Formats: structure tokens, C-alpha cells, sequence
């Protein structure tokens, strides 16, 4: 059974950096896409960037882009974030997920579980 | 007979076919009625 | 009537009407520059006008561009396998124009629809309407829509199927006859039998059902005019 | 209440006008000496891509179809010894004609009308070639009513219909008032020598595949044959059964790997992989609906 | 707002049959297969309907859902009070080559 | 000589549904399409929508989709709009017509006679 | 305002030769041939010209059309002041599937 | 012998090739075989 952890409660200054954690544990970690996605409180999810494990390719949203530099370490089966300088509205649930994003013959997009948890 | 093309009689392939086309067709009549003009002309050479 | 009409059925069940008895101007549609792709196989276009038919039959039918090369002989794929497939024996000319301003619509049309699931593609020339769900009551059923808004521009195709040789002409293009001669070898046309020679009057038991004689060797030799 | 067709139902096949030619073709005709089910009530029979049917003025019209009712496509040729109409609307089910034969003229999709077909005999050959029902007869003097008479006759065609039903099932009709007596042949395909007479009328004709005897006269391409040894035809065993036998293995080959892969590489140097032992079940590539270009060369798919 | 369009809310009784709807272009919508998902208040969102009307295991059949042209419809029978939640579309958007998700929806129970 | 003749002087207040009227003589109602134009006062015509008679078969302007639904009666030859509610700046000239919209071998559209009045 | 767009109005003396223009996108115009009406203050719009610089019967050649690109230009010979009126363009709009005129062209003769 | 066609055994071309292009190479055969069976007739006929 996959699960997906992330770091605890987190709460942050603006004018820093951040770099949040999600761990993969129970199936083939390089060989699925993890990425990001946003829900703010009382908003919807926003859908943020994601990357391919095995070989660091990367896709981001254009809302997003340059924002936020999205990392793994395939070693441990560990994706992060990278920031710049957080903004006072960055206060906001953040997520980290596995979705299958294959070409199975006809192409097809999803999202198998998130149980994760991030504020600022 | 045949031997292939739309039709045995050389008038009607000829009748409603364009030229670069036809000419596909007639060339497998004329390489068939050949073929079986010169096997009559070699079974008489022997039985003469 | 076939072509202006303003419903194409679905390639699923394909409609089409048989045209017999009466002259048929070919040029209006060889010499149109509307049509997109006019291709026609065992006969030329140019010619359409000179030849006697037995039966012209004119299937209507909508489909999705990409698709226009699956109508033709001998070609393969979904349309071509599964809904509606013309024999290697020639159909006489398919002709197919653009057609997203009437039959397209502000969203998906999902009346026009087609087949990705029968068993056993069918021979040529067969209309299958059936609904069996192809199994995975659940599992899905064949035809499923399509949905239109330049490889999915709805093309109206309409394909003219010639039945050439079966009984005495019946569908005939402009031709002025003229008036028949007799002892001098002329280059007759007599409903199509397109040759050479003179004509005598027969004493040759015809039968009312009967249009001409072969000796041997297809020898035509005898044949009634047909006035 | 089988009985011997003897030499009935022969019919031209054409209008090709012959004359004194012994000519060969190959239809679907009645088999020469067959045995015919001699009917006297009127169940339903198939049709059997075709019917010798021979009655000896009391009959009237045939109903034929798939089911004879307002679900499917139906045939009716009605016969009214004033003109004889025939209609494709799809009626519904009478058991048992009487005109009350006729439930309902409902979705008629064709009609047409001539005249009618009207101690003697008439015989109908009736076939659907192709979306065209053919219809041929012929009337002749006759007496032997037990039997079905011995002798020779061709049937002339009458009309083609450009129909196109499925035709499984049919009956004989009859508003009633121990019944007439009617005859019921199949056909089948079998070639035919047929001899046209000096004016063009079939008067003789020989089953090439009833005997040996008859398949010398069909091959010589002649009625009469001399004294000698003729080589007719080969003859080989026919298959008892089909065997297959192939390697053990199940070890699925591994598609997915190949095609669900997230990298494909670049065509400077493109990837190459090697499939080996194991079962590649091919239909998931060919009846998927994703491929946009499929192209087989030297195999067809449908045969993987 | 969200380059897919959603209504706000809905509400309707327990046992009736509800259907939202969100609205986006043809450039993603049209060409790429609808997923919806639920959230319950203080619940990480979970797979409720995917590629196209099409749901995983462990979720009841009562759901079910439909895409028309560039727009999708979410459907739900046999409602009852615990599936009061926010109810979301999504899809990967083919030019942006983004991915996508829709405003929210606020499914509110009558009761 | 096709005519087309539509009711008469009409007035509603806002609030209120609405049906008018249009009927066709003199040519095969059930094989041309019929669609409703309106002109406003001081204003010029606005394409609406149409449908085609033979299979009740519409097409909808985005400008007016869901404001006005447009039916008919072909046993009678006669086609008709429906509404929800009637605002005040309704108030316009209505116009009902038949137009070509066939493909006789290239597309073509027409407008061959309209003769009507509306207003609200 | 309008989809297509129409000069406000224009005048010019009987006898002299008068385009007028209206214009519009490329997703109708390019690929729709153009129609244009005219109305009287108090007399139905009636067909002027169609598909494309072509008349019905009835009309007098002295009105003619001609498309390019985008947008229309229709021109009259011969004026005389009863011709004084509203003038409209319209075509079928093939993207929105929809249909649409013009905003309309005062005529107004010089007398 | 090949003749040309993809492989010189029957049922080889036939048993992986759809009937319309199956044709196509079973023509190359036939019009092979038949001129390599009429061959030796004539050789022997003349041999007789
Ligand atoms: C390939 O991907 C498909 C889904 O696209 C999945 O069902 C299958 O398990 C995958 N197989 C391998 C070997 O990765
Ligand atoms: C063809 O029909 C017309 C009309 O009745 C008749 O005048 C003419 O003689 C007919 N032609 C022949 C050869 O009978
Ligand atoms: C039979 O003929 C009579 C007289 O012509 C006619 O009234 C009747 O309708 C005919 N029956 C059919 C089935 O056509
Ligand atoms: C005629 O055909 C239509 C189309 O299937 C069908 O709806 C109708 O019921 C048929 N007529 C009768 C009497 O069943
Ligand atoms: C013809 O009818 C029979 C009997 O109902 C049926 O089993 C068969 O599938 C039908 N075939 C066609 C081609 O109509
Ligand atoms: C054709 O039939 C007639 C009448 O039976 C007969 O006189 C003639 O001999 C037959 N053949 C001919 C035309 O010689
Ligand atoms: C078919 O439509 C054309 C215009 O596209 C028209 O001229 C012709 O009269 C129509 N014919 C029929 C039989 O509807």
C-alpha cells in the first residue's frame, strides 16, 4: 500500500526560503510522476508542477514557473521544493502526490492519493 | 479471359479508362494473349 | 436529392437509395470545384457521360476527415473494417467535400457515431444496426459518437457504386442518338456495346428478355436496338 | 411424402442470346434426381438460397422473410388473378392467411404491380442473388398427378426486385373457403452443361457433379461420349481434423514495457530492445483505438 | 477566475439525483479526459471519478460522469448527508502543457 | 409565393413569458430552414437562431443560447419562440424567415423573405 | 460592437457611384460568402445581394459586391434618392456556428 | 523459387497476408510456375 508523508506544521517569516519534503513508500518510486498542487483555506487546489523521479525531467505550470525549483533524490525516494522569498499569502495547504501521467496507448491523466499537509 | 485486367474485352477497358491508366490494364491482355498465341504457334511447329 | 439533402445518416447504418430510369448529367459533379477529394476506380471521370449502368447506387454518410482514405478498396482501420467496406471489385467514384458549417455544431454533434467494436468486420456492402456491448449489460457497446467543433471536420461522403453488367442498361448519360444505318461497317453504340461492322436485319429467335447474342469468345453478334 | 425431381428446374441464366452451343456455366440450380418433401396445412420452410416450388386456379401468393411479422423486413407476393402485387411493408404475423392474410400495410418500403401470373402445372424457381429477387416460371400440360412429371422444361425469368431482405423462412398463402397438392425443391451450386437449341431454347442439360458419367460428358464439353477411358477429375482425402501443437512457454511478452515507457529515445540514436520466449498476445496493439498510423508490411495484423 | 469554470454551490435533499457541472476550454478539455475529485472539511482530496465517467474501486456506484465537448458534468444518486464535501474537476491542459484544476464546488446537503 | 405571416401587435410587461407566431405558405415547409432575426428601433438586426423544420433540428447563437427556445409544428407549417421572462429592453422588432442554408455542392447561406412585425 | 463592423452612414448625389464596406473576422468572412439587405425606415429587410457581387431577379444590376479577405464592399450605380436607406451585411460565422450581420449603413441620398 | 514474391511457399504467403495483397504475390508464383510447368511440356513434346 503507497503512502506519501510530509513534513509537520510548518510556519515561516516572509523574506525566507523553504524547502517542504515528501517520502514515497510502498511501490516503485522511479518510475511514477510526483508533483505539487496547492489547495488554499477556503480556496480550491491550484495545480503547481510536477517531475519525473527517474531522471529529474520537470514540468511547471506557467502560474508557477520560476517560483518554485522542484527537486528529488531518487537515493531515498524523497521529492522537494525550493523557494526564493515566501509572501504573506503564501499561507496555504499544500500538497504532494503520485499521478499516473503514462501513454498507456491513449493518453491519460490522474491522482492516486495526496494525504499530505503544509502551511507557511 | 481476364488474365488479371477489369475486363476481356479490349473496347470496354479502353471505353472507360483514361489513357495512363488504361494502358495498365491492356498490358495485362496483350502480355496474356501473347502468351497463349505463341503457345499455339509452337504446338503447330511441332505437329507440322 | 442526394447531394443537397441536409441529413447524412450515421457511417454506422449508411443510407442509400438505388436511381434507375432516367439520364444522368455527370458533369455537374466532375466539373464542380466544391468537391475535395474526387477519385474514381475502374472508370474515368471524364467518361461518366458515355456508358449505359444497370443500377447507380449512392451511398450518404458523415465522417471524420483523417478518415476520407479508409473509403477506398482495399484500405483498413476502423472505418473501413468495422462500419463500411467496399469490395477490391471497384466502386465507381467516391467523391467527399468539407462540411463543418451544417453538420458540425457550437458543440460536440454526438449524433453522428460509429462502430469500434464489432466481432467480426463485416463483408462487403453490409449494414450491421445492431447493439450487443462487446463484452470487456457493463461492457461497452460499440458505437460510439464523435464529437465535431481539420483532421476532424465533419466530410460528408457520398460514394456512387456502378452496377455494371447485370440486365439491360438502364441509367444513361447525354447522348443525341441518331438514327441507325444498315450494310455500311459503322462505329455503332448500341446502349454502350461500344464497336464496329455492319448491321443486318435478324431472322434470329430473340426471346422478350433477351438483349443480344455471343457464337463464342465473347463474339457479340447479334443485339436488339434498344428504341 | 418425398418424391424424384427429375430434370425440373432448369432456368436460363441470362438473356446472353446462345444458339447451338453447348455451353457450360456454374449456378444455383436444382440438383438433378433429388428428393423433394411433397406437401398437401402450410408450415413454414426455409429458404435455402433458393426454391423449386411446382403446383398443379386455386393457389394464391407466397409470403417469405426472416420472421414474418413487424419486427424485420418482410417479402409478400400476393397473387389477385386480376395482378399480381408484391409489397416488402413489414406486416405482422397470420398464422394462418385467409384477403385476410394481410395484418397491416405498415412502413411500406415497396410495391409493385403487373400481371398476373395465373391437369396442368406451374413451376417457380425463386432466388435472391445479390439485392435482386429473381422469379422465373413456366406453365405446362400434365396429367401424372401422383408424381412429378418426367421430361424437360426451362423457366424464362419473369422479374428481378431490387430488394435486398434477408430471406430465411417462407410459406405458401391461401384464403381458405385434404388442400391442393404443391412440390418443394432446394438449390444449390452446381455447374451445368446446357444445350441450346437452333433457336436459342434450352432443351437439354447435364449435372456435372451427379455422376461420373455425367462428369465426362461435362468435361469432354459434350452429350455423348464414345467408348474409351476418360480422365475426369483427382480426387483426394479430405482433412479428418486440425492439430496444433506449439512450444510450452507462458511468459507473457512484455508490451507494456515497451510502449507505456516514459522516455523514448531520440532517433539520432534510437533504443532497440530484443522480445524472446514467452506468449505476445497481439489484438491489444491491433483493436486498440489510440494508434493514429498502423501499417503492417509483409504480415497483416489481423494474422499475428 | 480558474481557467475552468465552476459553480459555487448546490444543494439538494437525500435521495435525489444532483448534477454540477464545470466549464473550461477546448484546448485541454475537449482532447484530454475529465477527473473530478471530493474533499471533505479537514480531508485530503481523494480519486473520485476518472478519465471519464469512470470511478476506482472502493467508490459506490452512484456516481457517475459525463464530458461534453469542453465542458464535464459530475453526477451523484442516492445523496446522503456524509457526502457534503467540495467537489473538483481537473485535466492536464494540452497547451500550456500545464494541468489543470477547476474553482470548487460546495455540495451542501438539505437536512 | 411563399409568404410567411407572423401575429399581431403585441405588448407584455416584464415578468411574463411569450410564444409567437410565425406561418409558412406556399412552398414545402418541411424541407428550408426557418430562424428568427430581430431588428431594434434606431438598431440593426441581430442573427437569433434557427431550425430545420423536417427534424426539429436547432442551431443557437451563443448571444441568445437558453434565453429563447425555438420550436415547431410541422403538421401545421407553423414555428414558434418560447422564453422564461421578459425584460424590458425586449422591445424590438421580431423577425421570423426562411434562408437557404443548404450545401448545394459549395455551402452557401440566404435570406429570401422575411415579411413580419413583433414587439413586446 | 458588432462581429462585423459597419461604417455609421454615408451620402453622396444621385448619379455618383457609392462603396460602401464592412468588415469583419476571417474565422466567417474568408471562408462564408457575403449577403447584404437592405431596409426602408418601415418596410421588412428584403435579399439585395448574394453569396457573393450577385443579385436576384428583380433587383437592377445597378448594384454589385465584391469580397476581400475579411470584409465586404458593396457599391451602387446610378443613385437616385428612393435608395436612400439601411444597408446590411451578414454571413454565417463558421467557428460559432452561429450566424451574423453587420451594424448597419445609413444611406442617405444627396437632395 | 521465389520468382519475386516474399517467400516461394504457399502457404507461407498465404497463411500471413490479407487476400487483397495476398493476390499480389500469389500472382508472381502462378505466372511463374506455369511458365516453368509449360517449359517442359514443350521440352518433352519435342523430346517425344
Ligand atoms: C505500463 O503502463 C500501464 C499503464 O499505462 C500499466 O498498466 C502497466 O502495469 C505498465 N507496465 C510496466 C511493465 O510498467
Ligand atoms: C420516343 O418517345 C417519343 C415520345 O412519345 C416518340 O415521339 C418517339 O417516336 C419515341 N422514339 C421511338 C424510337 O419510338
Ligand atoms: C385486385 O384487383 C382489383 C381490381 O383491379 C383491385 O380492386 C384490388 O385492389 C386488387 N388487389 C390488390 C392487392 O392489388
Ligand atoms: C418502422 O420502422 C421504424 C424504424 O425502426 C420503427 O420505429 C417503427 O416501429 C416501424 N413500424 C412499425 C409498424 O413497427
Ligand atoms: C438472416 O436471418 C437469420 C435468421 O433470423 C439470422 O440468423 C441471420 O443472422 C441473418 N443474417 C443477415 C445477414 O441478415
Ligand atoms: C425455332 O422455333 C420454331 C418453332 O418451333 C421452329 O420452326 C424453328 O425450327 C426453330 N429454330 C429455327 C429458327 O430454325
Ligand atoms: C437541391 O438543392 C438545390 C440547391 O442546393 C436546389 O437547386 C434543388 O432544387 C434541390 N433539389 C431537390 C430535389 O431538393
Amino acid at each position: 500500500e503507497v503512502q506519501l508523508v510530509q513534513s509537520g506544521a510548518e510556519v515561516k517569516k516572509p523574506g525566507e526560503s523553504l524547502k517542504i519534503s515528501c517520502k514515497g513508500s510502498g511501490y516503485s518510486f522511479s518510475n511514477y510522476w510526483i508533483g505539487w498542487v496547492r489547495h488554499m483555506p477556503g480556496k480550491g487546489l491550484e495545480w503547481m508542477g510536477i517531475i519525473y523521479p527517474g531522471d529529474s525531467d520537470t514540468r511547471y505550470s506557467p502560474s508557477f514557473q520560476g517560483q518554485v525549483t522542484i527537486s528529488v533524490d531518487t537515493s531515498i525516494s524523497t521529492a522537494y521544493l525550493q523557494w526564493s522569498s515566501l509572501k504573506a499569502s503564501d499561507t496555504a495547504m499544500y500538497y504532494c502526490t503520485r499521478h499516473q501521467y503514462g501513454y498507456n496507448y491513449g493518453y491519460f491523466y490522474y491522482y492516486i492519493d495526496v494525504w499530505g499537509k503544509g502551511t507557511t | 479471359s481476364n488474365f488479371g485486367a477489369i475486363s476481356s474485352v479490349l473496347n470496354d477497358i479502353l471505353s472507360r479508362l483514361d489513357p495512363p491508366e488504361a494502358e495498365v490494364q491492356i498490358d495485362r491482355l496483350i502480355t496474356g494473349r501473347l502468351q497463349s498465341l505463341q503457345t499455339y504457334v509452337t504446338q503447330q511447329l511441332i505437329r507440322a | 436529392e442526394v447531394f443537397n439533402a441536409t441529413r447524412f445518416a450515421s457511417v454506422y447504418a449508411w443510407n442509400r437509395k438505388r436511381i434507375s430510369n432516367c439520364v444522368a448529367d455527370y458533369s455537374v459533379l466532375y466539373n464542380s470545384a466544391s468537391f475535395s477529394t474526387f477519385k474514381c476506380y475502374g472508370v474515368s471521370p471524364t467518361k461518366l457521360n458515355d456508358l449505359c449502368f444497370t443500377n447507380v447506387y449512392a451511398d450518404s454518410f458523415v465522417i471524420r476527415g483523417d478518415e476520407v482514405r479508409q473509403i477506398a478498396p482495399g484500405q483498413t482501420g476502423k472505418i473501413a473494417d468495422y462500419n463500411y467496406k467496399l469490395p477490391d471489385d471497384f466502386t465507381g467514384c467516391v467523391i467527399a467535400w468539407n462540411s463543418n458549417n451544417l453538420d458540425s455544431k457550437v458543440g460536440g454533434n454526438y449524433n453522428y457515431l460509429y462502430r469500434l467494436f464489432r466481432k467480426s468486420n463485416l463483408k462487403p456492402f453490409e449494414r450491421d444496426i445492431s447493439t450487443e456491448i462487446y463484452q470487456a449489460f457493463n461492457c461497452y457497446f460499440p458505437l460510439q459518437s464523435y464529437g465535431f467543433q481539420v483532421g476532424y471536420q465533419p466530410y460528408r461522403v457520398v460514394v456512387l457504386s456502378f452496377e455494371l453488367l447485370h440486365a439491360p442498361a438502364t441509367v444513361c448519360g447525354p447522348k443525341k442518338s441518331t438514327n441507325l444505318v444498315k450494310n455500311k461497317c459503322v462505329n455503332f453504340n448500341f446502349n454502350g456495346l461500344t464497336g464496329t461492322g455492319v448491321l443486318t436485319e435478324s431472322n434470329k429467335k430473340f426471346l422478350p428478355f433477351q438483349q443480344f447474342g455471343r457464337d463464342i469468345a465473347d463474339t457479340t453478334d447479334a443485339v436488339r436496338d434498344p428504341q | 411424402a418425398y418424391t424424384n425431381s427429375f430434370t425440373r428446374g432448369v432456368y436460363y441464366p441470362d438473356k446472353v442470346f446462345r444458339s447451338s452451343v453447348l455451353h457450360s456455366t456454374q449456378d444455383l440450380f436444382l440438383p438433378f434426381f433429388s428428393n423433394v418433401t411433397w406437401f398437401h396445412d402450410n408450415p413454414v420452410l426455409p429458404f435455402n438460397d433458393g426454391v423449386y416450388f411446382a403446383s398443379t386456379n386455386i393457389i394464391r401468393g407466397w409470403i417469405f422473410g426472416t420472421t414474418l411479422d413487424s419486427k424485420t423486413q418482410s417479402l409478400l407476393i400476393v397473387n389477385n388473378a386480376t395482378n399480381v402485387v408484391i409489397k416488402v411493408c413489414e406486416f405482422q404475423f397470420c398464422n394462418d392467411p385467409f384477403f385476410r392474410v394481410y395484418s397491416s400495410a405498415n412502413n411500406c418500403t415497396f410495391e409493385y404491380v403487373s400481371q398476373p401470373f395465373l391437369k396442368n402445372l406451374r413451376e417457380f424457381v425463386f432466388k435472391n442473388i445479390d439485392g435482386y429477387f429473381k422469379i422465373y416460371s413456366k406453365h405446362t400440360p400434365i396429367n401424372l398427378v401422383r408424381d412429378l412429371p418426367q421430361g424437360f422444361s426451362a423457366l424464362e425469368p419473369l422479374v428481378d426486385l431490387p430488394i435486398g431482405i434477408n430471406i430465411t423462412r417462407f410459406q405458401t398463402l391461401l384464403a381458405l373457403h385434404g388442400a391442393a397438392a404443391y412440390y418443394v425443391g432446394y438449390l444449390q451450386p452446381r455447374t451445368f452443361l446446357l444445350k441450346y437449341n437452333e433457336n436459342g431454347t434450352i432443351t437439354d442439360a447435364v449435372d456435372c457433379a451427379l455422376d461420373p458419367l455425367s462428369e465426362t460428358k461435362c468435361t469432354l464439353k459434350s452429350f455423348t461420349v464414345e467408348k474409351g477411358i476418360y480422365q475426369t477429375s483427382n480426387f483426394r482425402v479430405q482433412p479428418t481434423e486440425s492439430i496444433v501443437r506449439f512450444p510450452n512457454i507462458t511468459n507473457l511478452c512484455p508490451f507494456g514495457e515497451v510502449f507505456n515507457a516514459t522516455r523514448f529515445a531520440s532517433v539520432y540514436a534510437w533504443n532497440r530492445k530484443r522480445i524472446s520466449n514467452c506468449v505476445a498476445d497481439y489484438s491489444v496493439l491491433y483493436n486498440s483505438a489510440s494508434f493514429s498510423t498502423f501499417k503492417c508490411y509483409g504480415v497483416s495484423p489481423t494474422k499475428l | 477566475q480558474s481557467v475552468l469554470t465552476q459553480p459555487p454551490s448546490v444543494s439538494a435533499a437525500p435521495g435525489q439525483k444532483v448534477t454540477i457541472s464545470c466549464s473550461g476550454s477546448s484546448s485541454n478539455i475537449g482532447n484530454n479526459p475529465v477527473s473530478w475529485y471530493r474533499q471533505v472539511p479537514g480531508t485530503a482530496p481523494k480519486l473520485l471519478i476518472y478519465d471519464n465517467n469512470k470511478r476506482p474501486s472502493g467508490i459506490p456506484d452512484r456516481f457517475s460522469g459525463s464530458k461534453s465537448g469542453a465542458s464535464a458534468t459530475l453526477g451523484i444518486t442516492g445523496l446522503q448527508t456524509g457526502d457534503e464535501a467540495d467537489y473538483y474537476c481537473g485535466t492536464w491542459h494540452t497547451s500550456l502543457s500545464s494541468g489543470v484544476f477547476g474553482g470548487g464546488t460546495k455540495l451542501t446537503v438539505l437536512s
